[PDB]
């Protein structure tokens, strides 16, 4: 309630509770957060955008081509990677909208 | 001396062909079927 706009509003009620008797050694009690944030997309941007960066000029490349990988192993791989960034984007702040386009009024004069 | 034609070898001058390429994501939607769809009860007629 207090913070709902960092949520995917269309994944309404987003927790999982599990809750054991048996606490860590020697103390009262804990917890353990496992959380999915979309934010998660700047680490895969950064490593994709650095990937990009040592990959247009062959950086490095000949010690991994030296163990055999094809450029279309790397290739794939960063579109791999960047189809996982634009995915993401495409669950980031997004509506529940339903796929309609614009359309428009036709005739009651019937021939 | 001459020296005649030299160049570098190799790394960004080997790469402009490649740059790589980009491509498109999609959704993640559908709908449902309603047209099948009636209530399960169903006494208001029997006024009949």
């Amino acid at each position: 309630n207090k913070n709902s706009s960092y949520f995917v509003e269309w994944i309404p009620n987003n927790v999982k509770t599990a809750v054991c008797d048996i606490p860590p050694r020697g103390l009262k009690m804990s917890a353990t957060f496992i959380g999915n944030s979309t934010a998660i997309q700047e680490l895969f941007k950064r490593i994709s955008e650095q990937f990009t960066a040592m990959f247009r000029r062959k950086a490095f490349l000949h010690w991994y081509t030296g163990e055999g990988m094809d450029e279309m192993e790397f290739t794939e791989a960063e579109s791999n990677m960047n189809d996982l960034v634009s995915e993401y984007q495409q669950y980031q702040d997004a509506t529940a909208d339903e796929q309609g386009e614009f359309e428009e009024e036709g005739e009651e004069d019937e021939a | 001396p001459d020296l005649k034609n030299v160049k570098s070898k190799i790394g960004s001058t080997e790469n402009l062909k490649h740059q790589p390429g980009g491509g498109k994501v999609q959704i993640i939607n559908k709908k449902l079927d309603l047209s099948n769809v009636q209530s399960k009860c169903g006494s208001k007629d029997n006024i009949k």
